[PDB]
């Protein structure tokens, strides 16, 4: 099965720099990009940038150009990131995604790797706001979460659950489609400039935080989230 | 990789689209489509052509099965710099019917 391991928390002092590694397996390496995200506590996700292993070519948000440096080892299939001039406020969980099809997503995730430490530009920065923040509802119902996009975004559109584990898992792409092993009781919906997620018969399992991300342009953003409890 | 099936003798026009070209890169990087093989660019050469910045496959010229049944065909695609991003990918081409 497909797998991204990441290595062990960090834990430096200003000014230093560190490098977290994410070893793939499962899958031929090179025929994926690799990306990278930021989430600081307690839930906020940021995109720094990807790598394609097979070219070489990076791409780096105008927010991470200098902190961040993304390289790759073909032979060992692993992926790398590098973060420089270390402040407090690099102090984050950092992740590995693997990006999954021509219209979108990051299909598999790593653990993640959390830092604890004891830049921008001129592209325009789509603004995702889930315009609520927490949500509690019973087991067995039907409840449905929102995003909203700065822009038509025309249906590049994702959505990501995370577990209290820290654990992330793609449950929808490109606005309706299902990512394989998640049960259709997910289902998502919208067009041009607003979208929405329905879960109908929540389970334990279903005690998470959702996230929806727009891939309709760089740098990739995400909304705030919305906290699912019950 | 799924075969790509064209009806021989068909009206046009020509060029007609048959398939677009998909990487799973795509949504990260502008790539540039080519291809080669018996029917592009060796012999007969120039039966089927590609658009370079969509990916379409195309076909030039009505297809003869008494002639040639079968066509086995690479596509290629590169960054902007030229660099390619893949790995060549097998296009199979069966005549019918
Ligand atoms: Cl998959």
């Amino acid at each position: 099965q497909v797998q991204l391991q990441e290595s062990g928390p960090e834990l430096v002092k200003p000014g230093a720099s560190v490098k977290m590694s994410c070893k793939a397996s499962g899958y031929s390496f090179t025929a994926y990009n690799m990306h990278w995200v930021k989430q600081s506590h307690g839930k906020s996700l940021e995109w720094i940038g990807f790598i394609d292993p097979y070219s070489g070519i990076i791409t780096y948000n105008q927010t991470f150009k200098g902190k961040a440096t993304l390289t790759v080892d073909k032979s060992s299939s692993t992926a790398y990131m590098q973060l420089n001039s270390l402040t407090s406020e690099d102090s984050a969980v950092y992740y590995c995604a693997r990006r999954g099809y021509y219209d979108g997503g990051f299909d598999y995730w790593g653990q993640g790797t959390t830092l604890t430490v004891s830049g921008g530009g001129s592209d325009i920065d789509i603004q995702m706001t889930q315009t609520t923040s927490s949500l509690s509802a019973s087991l067995g119902d039907r409840v449905t979460i929102s995003c909203r996009a700065s822009q038509d975004i025309t249906n590049y559109l994702n959505w990501y659950q995370q577990k209290p584990d820290g654990t992330v898992k793609l449950l929808i792409y490109y606005t309706s489609r299902l990512h394989s092993g998640v049960p259709s009781r997910f289902s998502g919906s919208g067009s041009g400039t607003d979208y929405s997620l329905t879960i109908s018969n929540l389970e334990q399992e279903d005690i998470a935080t959702y996230f929806c991300q727009q891939d309709s342009k760089h740098p990739r953003t995400f909304g705030g989230g919305t906290k699912l409890e019950i | 990789v799924a075969p790509i099936s064209v009806p021989e003798n068909g009206k046009g026009p020509f060029p007609q689209r048959l398939n677009q070209l998909k990487s799973n890169k795509d949504r990260d990087t502008k790539i540039f489509y080519s291809i080669t093989g018996p029917g592009a660019d060796s012999p007969p050469e120039g039966v089927f052509a590609v658009e370079k910045e969509t990916g379409w496959l195309l076909l030039n010229k009505p297809l003869d099965r008494e002639e040639i049944a079968k066509y086995e065909l690479f596509g290629h695609a590169v960054s902007e710099n030229g660099a390619s991003v893949e790995d060549p990918m097998n296009i199979s081409i069966i005549v019918t019917d």
